């Protein structure tokens, strides 16, 4: 399954320049629609499984 | 289980910056609070589920 | 209204004729956000 | 006030219980203003545009283009010599604090009571046979008597228009021909024989034939707008370009507020601005020097409270979410922020999360049952 | 000066596929890493350019419609398409475009022009200078009034394409070439046009004439000159993560 | 109708600036000598 935005943090160097072009995900966040990050890691998941 | 948190801004969402068309958006009232309590009330579900 | 982006908006016209432009653009906008919270919401019943 | 404030407010209740509560989004202010215009001087020719010795009839209505040029409009809007000034698509106010592209006056006369004939999509013989302006016409049209500039005791009749046509003409089409036109089925090729007619037709201007029936001179401007190399620009001076900075840019008209950086797009020639998919310029080419910028919005993002009940502690904590806070820092007061308090950047209990930047809570390495969520594995509580 | 050619050759209208040629920039925005839809007049893919093509013994410029607007290519050496009369009537008439190219300058020029019947520039070859003389200029005989005139500058076949529009009062051009190396099928591939010239002209215009070199006693030059129609089509355009237009799909 | 307090601002002005007088105008009574506010309440009576 291949993700869209997990939440783990943006930094503006991330999306300037060149991957703004390619990348959806920065032009929703300069919209003001931003992504959550779940309460629970996939880690902690991965620990309850 | 679940599908990405989403919390959108809906004064930067709508009016992005301008002042003057902030002043213009608190004449449709609450709307801009209802739609981060239901957004809110989706993005908590997620952790719950 | 005559541009899709405010500040064409607020650079071309002044405060009595750019609030009619402006009150379409708030209309649409809000009437996109109730749509995608709504879908969202039915959305959200179903993965519940 | 304060975060705990902000919440009050936004919970709309003097008392909260414990939880983690949404509030109103931080966004860095811009720290200056930025103005670019090409650095071209010459003030354009509008005086053989208005002071023009004779003007041309309707039927062949004269274009001038006006380019390459420095415009001052404050200098024609604040003079009381026009009758009308009326705009289509702009301000009169705000040109002087505008960019176009290319601006054609196109120039003639009509008598007084035609003048408004001249608003986009009118209709009538001089709308719909001499001169029409397009349904979208992005503009101002600027009238005045003429009847003691070039009016005759016996009638002028070098200002001639048109009263005959097999349809009403294309916007900013001219016609100059001249073929005799049939008012019943005749195929009168050879002269204006009875119901017969040279389509032209010319008005008398005399200096009492009456109020409005008497001389106007029209200029009208129909500037293209916004959204290309321009060369037509307004008075206002340019400033220094400056990057890595939240600015209040604006290059050509292109207002706008974010953070300016050194751009790798490859423009072609005719480009100035580059776009987003939300419409939204996001890449711009300087018309000082020519080099491409990034435009990014600067820094904003979702602020939540963090709190035990006001009945247990006045204590908050507070979560700038999506934020690495190595920029909150250097956010300091001494300039306005959308959140008018800051006393929790008063710092050292900062913490980075997944979620955010966490300020006034105490990271602690022994893990605990979730009282209050925070994202990303996080949790907080009110503990010694 | 102004004389009739002694060729009066006619018929066959010869057609070719204009496989996927064009394609131009739609405005003058940047965009990359996108599929953008937009509604213009296009060539329809796959449609029926007119083809010609002068031998040797064989010379060709008809009268071409312009309805909407058209695409014009050519595939060359040595210069031989040099210019285009636009208009109504082509008779002095009315007002009529001629867009042309010499030795030293193109020339942009509105004007009650009396046009030549079979118009054309003329050249002396090799005249003992081992070079060739632009020298007869057989386009109009008169241009009473005019309303604008503008000037500036002047192992493969040289492809060259063109993109004509008249709407809203203003006519405008793209352009774009390469350098190419097959026999007469237009090229498998793409190219967007980018935009050159805007031109304030305000005319009716119902038809337009290509004007040929020379090359009465001459030779015809060995270049090919393709013209189809524009519409209005909806178009889907990829530009690449450069903003070029690397691929599109005609909606219709 | 009932009114909390009127006030009658009182000048004179010559004809052809009657409309520079309506609410949110601009040109030179309307910027340096009487403006009326965006959001003005009332009405402008005149004569010659
Ligand atoms: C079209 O022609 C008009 C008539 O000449 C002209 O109006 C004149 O404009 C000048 C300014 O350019 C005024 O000059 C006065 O302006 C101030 C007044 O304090 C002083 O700085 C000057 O020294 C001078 O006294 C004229 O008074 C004015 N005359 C009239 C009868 O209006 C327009 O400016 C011309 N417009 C264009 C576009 O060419
Ligand atoms: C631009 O110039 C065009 C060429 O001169 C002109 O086309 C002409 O349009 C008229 C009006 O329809 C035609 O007149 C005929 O109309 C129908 C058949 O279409 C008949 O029933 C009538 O009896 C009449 O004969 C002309 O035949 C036609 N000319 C040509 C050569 O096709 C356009 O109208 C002009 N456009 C503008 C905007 O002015
Ligand atoms: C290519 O075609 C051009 C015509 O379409 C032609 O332009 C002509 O150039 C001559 C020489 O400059 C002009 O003659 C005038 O030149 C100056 C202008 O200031 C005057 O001092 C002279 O007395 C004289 O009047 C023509 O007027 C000009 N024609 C047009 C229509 O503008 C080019 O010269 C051609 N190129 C070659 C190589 O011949
Ligand atoms: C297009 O070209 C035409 C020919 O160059 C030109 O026609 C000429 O127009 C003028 C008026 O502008 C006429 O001048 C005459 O005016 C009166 C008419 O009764 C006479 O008393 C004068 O002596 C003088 O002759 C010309 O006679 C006329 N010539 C011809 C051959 O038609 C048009 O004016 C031009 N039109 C445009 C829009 O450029
Ligand atoms: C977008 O435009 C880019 C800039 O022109 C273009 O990059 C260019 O790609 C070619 C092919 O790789 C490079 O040519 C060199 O390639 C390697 C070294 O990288 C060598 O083995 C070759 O012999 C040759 O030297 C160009 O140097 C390179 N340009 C730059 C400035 O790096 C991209 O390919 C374009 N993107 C797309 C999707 O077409
Ligand atoms: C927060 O932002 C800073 C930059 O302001 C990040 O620090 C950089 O991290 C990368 C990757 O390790 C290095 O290449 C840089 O040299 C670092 N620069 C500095 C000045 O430290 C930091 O990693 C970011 N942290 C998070 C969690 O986003
Ligand atoms: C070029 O060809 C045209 C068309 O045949 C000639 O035009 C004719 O000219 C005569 C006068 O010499 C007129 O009586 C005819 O009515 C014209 N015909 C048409 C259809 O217009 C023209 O004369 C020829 N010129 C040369 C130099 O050969
Ligand atoms: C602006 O001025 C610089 C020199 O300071 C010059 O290089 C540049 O070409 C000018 N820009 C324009 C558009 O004229
Ligand atoms: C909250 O604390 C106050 C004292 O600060 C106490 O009077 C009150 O009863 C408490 N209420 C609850 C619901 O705990
Ligand atoms: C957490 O434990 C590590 C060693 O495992 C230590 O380096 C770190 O300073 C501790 N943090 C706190 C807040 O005590
Ligand atoms: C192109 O023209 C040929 C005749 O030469 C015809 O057979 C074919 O059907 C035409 N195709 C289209 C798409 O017009
Ligand atoms: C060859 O060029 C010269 C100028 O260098 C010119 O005088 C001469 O007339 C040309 N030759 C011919 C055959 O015209």
């Amino acid at each position: 399954v291949t993700l869209a935005d997990a939440g783990f943090i943006k930094q503006y160097g991330d999306c300037l320049g060149d991957i703004a072009a390619r990348d959806l995900i920065c032009a929703q966040k300069f919209n003001g629609l931003t992504v959550l990050p779940p309460l629970l890691t996939d880690e902690m998941i991965a620990q309850y499984t | 289980v679940s599908m990405t948190k989403t919390s959108v801004d809906c004064t930067m969402y709508i009016c992005g910056d301008s002042t003057e068309c902030s002043n213009l958006l608190l004449q449709y009232g609450s709307f801009c609070t209802q739609l981060n309590r239901a957004l809110t009330g989706i993005a908590v579900e997620q952790d719950k589920n | 209204a005559i541009s899709s982006v405010l500040n064409d908006i607020l650079s071309r016209l002044d405060k009595v004729e750019a609030e009619v432009q402006i009150d379409r653009l708030i209309t649409g906008r809000l009437q996109s956000l109730q749509t995608y919270v709504t879908q969202q919401l039915i959305r959200a019943a179903e993965i519940r | 006030l304060d975060p705990l404030s902000e919440t009050k407010c936004t919970l709309k209740s003097f008392t909260v219980e414990k939880g983690i509560y949404q509030t109103s989004n931080f966004r860095v202010q811009p720290t200056e203003s930025i103005v670019r215009f090409p650095n071209i001087t010459n003030l354009c020719p509008f005086g053989e545009v208005f002071n023009a010795t004779r003007f041309a009839s309707v039927y062949a209505w004269n274009r001038k283009r006006i380019s390459n040029c420095v415009a001052d409009y404050s200098v024609l809007y604040n003079s009381a010599s026009f009758s009308t000034f009326k705009c289509y698509g702009v301000s009169p106010t705000k040109l002087n604090d505008l960019c176009f592209t290319n601006v054609y006056a196109d120039s003639f006369v009509i008598r007084g009571d035609e003048v408004r004939q001249i608003a986009p999509g009118q209709t009538g013989k001089i709308a719909d046979y001499n001169y029409k302006l397009p349904d979208d016409f992005t503009g101002c049209v600027i009238a005045w008597n003429s009847n003691n500039l070039d009016s005759k005791v016996g009638g002028n009749y070098n200002y001639r228009y048109r009263l005959f046509r097999k349809s009403n003409l294309k916007p900013f089409e001219r016609d100059i021909s001249t073929e005799i036109y049939q008012a019943g089925s005749t195929p009168c090729n050879g002269v204006q024989g009875f119901n017969c007619y040279f389509p032209l037709q010319s008005y008398g201007f005399q200096p009492t034939n009456g109020v409005g029936y008497q001389p106007y001179r029209v200029v009208v401007l129909s500037f293209e707008l916004l959204h290309a190399p321009a060369t037509v620009c307004g008075p206002k001076k340019s400033t220094n370009l400056v990057k890595n900075k939240c600015v209040n840019f604006n290059f050509n008209g292109l207002t706008g507020t974010g953070v300016l950086t050194e751009s790798n797009k490859k423009f072609l020639p005719f480009q100035q601005f580059g776009r987003d998919i939300a419409d939204t310029t996001d890449a711009v080419r300087d018309p000082q020097t020519l080099e491409i910028l990034d435009i990014t919005p600067c820094s904003f993002g979702g602020v939540s409270v963090i709190t035990p009940g006001t009945n247990t502690s006045n204590q908050v904590a507070v979560l700038y979410q999506g934020v690495n806070c190595t920029e909150v820092p250097v956010a300091i007061h001494a300039d306005q922020l959308t959140p008018t308090w800051r006393v929790y950047s008063t710092g050292s209990n900062v913490f980075q999360t997944r979620a955010g930047c966490l300020i006034g809570a105490e990271h602690v390495n022994n893990s605990y049952e979730c009282d209050i969520p925070i994202g990303a594995g996080i949790c907080a509580s009110y503990q010694t | 000066q102004c004389v009739n050619l002694t060729t009066r050759t006619q018929l066959p209208p010869a057609y070719t596929n204009s496989f996927t040629r064009g394609v131009y920039y739609p405005d003058k925005v940047f965009r990359s890493s996108v599929l953008h839809s937009t509604q213009d007049l296009f060539l329809p893919f796959f449609s029926n350019v007119t083809w010609f093509h002068a031998i040797h013994k064989r010379f060709d410029n008809p009268v071409l419609p312009f309805n909407d607007g058209v695409y014009f290519a050519s595939t060359e050496k040595s210069n031989i398409i040099r210019g285009w009369i636009f208009g109504t009537t082509l008779d002095s008439k009315t007002q009529s475009l001629l867009i042309v190219n010499n030795a030293t300058n193109v020339v942009i020029k509105v004007c009650e022009f009396q046009f030549c019947n079979d118009p054309f520039l003329g050249v002396y070859y090799h005249k003992n200078n081992k070079s060739w003389m632009k020298s007869e200029f057989r386009v109009y005989s008169s241009a009473n009034n005019c309303t604008f005139e503008y000037v500036s500058q002047p192992n493969f076949k040289n492809l060259r394409e063109f993109v004509f529009k008249n709407i809203d009062g203003y006519f405008k051009i793209y352009s774009k070439h390469t350098p190419i190396n097959l026999v007469r099928d237009l090229p498998h591939g793409f190219s967007a046009l980018e935009p050159l010239v805007d031109l304030p002209i305000g005319i009716n215009i119902t038809r337009f004439q290509t004007l040929l070199a020379l090359h009465s006693g001459w030779t015809a030059g060995a270049a090919a000159y393709y013209v189809g129609y524009l519409q209005p089509r909806t178009f889907l355009l990829k530009y690449n993560e450069n903003g070029t237009i690397t691929d599109a799909v005609d909606c219709a």
